[PDB]
């Protein structure tokens, strides 16, 4: 338990970096969280929406 | 431009728009500006043969 300094570190560091990348799979209010399924299933009017 | 479509053809004019006339006759640009003037014309453009 000395070295707790340099753990908060990296501890801080790869949550940060897990909690970006899981924010991908949110909608914001979209119908899906994925793009490649708007794009093959709505007309461009709507799917820039 | 003029020309003479159907009558359910009408709302088919409009940009981000698909149909037959849509793809194959005539098409808007999606950054569309100006106005569209539709009238009927069966006193005209219409014989009973």
């Amino acid at each position: 338990s000395a070295l707790g300094k340099l753990q908060n570190v990296v501890n801080q560091n790869a949550q940060a970096l897990n909690t970006l990348v899981k924010q991908l799979s949110s909608n914001f209010g979209a119908i899906s969280s994925v793009l490649n399924d708007i794009l093959s299933r709505l007309d461009p009017p709507e799917a820039e929406v | 431009d003029s020309f003479v479509i159907r009558g359910d053809e009408v709302r088919q004019i409009a940009p981000g728009q698909t149909g037959k006339i849509a793809d194959y006759n005539y098409k808007l640009p999606d950054d569309f500006t100006g106005c569209v003037i539709a009238w009927n014309s069966n006193n005209l453009d219409s014989k009973v043969g």
